[PDB]
C-alpha cells in the first residue's frame, strides 16, 4: 500500500494485546541497559584515516585519466581563453523588429561554433590513440 | 621476393590515393583556421575596449 502501510485500517488492534504494555517495556529496559554496558565498554573508534582521494592519475603517464579517458593538457587547451569572459545580454535572442538575430548575437554565436569544432578535433586524437 | 614486390606495390598503390585527397583537406582546413582567428580575435577587441 505503497503511500500508507498495510494496517492503515484503525479497526485492526491485535498487535498492541499480543504482548503486554509492562512486558514489552521491559524488554526496553532490557535492550537499554546492556547496550549501555556494551558501549561503556566498547572500543574507541580509530581515527580518521586521509580520505581516499580518487587520484585519476593513475595510469603510467603523467596526467591521464584512464577512469575518464580524458587528459588533463588537450591539444589546444588554450581554445577557452576566448569564450571565458563570454556573457549574454539578458532576455534576448531574437530581433523584436526584423527577425533575425542581431549583429552581436550572430557574432557571439559564430564565435562559439569554432570551439565546438575544437571539441571535436581533440576527439578523432583521442580515438586514434586509443 | 618477386610475389611479395607486387603485393608491397598495390598496398602503396592504394595509400596514393588516400593520401592525395588528404592533402586537399589540408589547404582547405589551414585557410579556414586562419578567418577563424580573425573572427575571434576580432571580437575579444570588444570584451577588452
Amino acid at each position: 500500500n505503497f503511500p500508507l502501510p498495510e494496517r492503515c485500517s484503525p479497526y485492526d488492534l491485535e498487535l498492541p494485546n499480543s504482548i503486554s504494555r509492562e512486558e514489552f517495556q521491559a524488554r526496553k529496559k532490557r535492550r537499554i541497559e546492556e547496550r549501555r554496558e556494551a558501549a561503556k565498554n566498547a572500543p574507541p573508534p580509530q581515527p580518521k584515516t586521509k580520505p581516499t582521494a580518487s587520484i585519476p592519475a593513475c595510469h603510467e603517464i603523467q596526467g591521464y585519466m584512464p577512469g575518464r579517458l580524458e587528459f588533463e593538457t588537450e591539444y589546444c587547451n588554450e581554445a577557452e581563453e576566448a569564450v571565458q569572459l563570454m556573457s549574454f545580454d539578458p532576455g534576448d535572442g531574437i530581433n523584436p523588429r526584423t527577425g533575425e538575430l542581431e549583429p552581436e548575437m550572430e557574432l557571439k554565436l559564430t564565435v562559439m561554433e569554432i570551439y565546438n569544432n575544437r571539441l571535436t578535433q581533440r576527439v578523432e586524437r583521442k580515438k586514434v590513440i586509443f | 621476393l618477386r610475389e611479395q614486390i607486387l603485393l608491397n606495390g598495390a598496398r602503396k598503390a592504394r595509400l596514393t590515393e588516400l593520401v592525395k585527397e588528404r592533402m586537399a583537406y589540408q589547404e582547405y582546413q589551414t585557410i579556414l583556421e586562419d578567418l577563424d582567428a580573425q573572427v575571434n580575435a576580432a571580437y575579444l577587441k570588444r570584451t577588452r575596449t
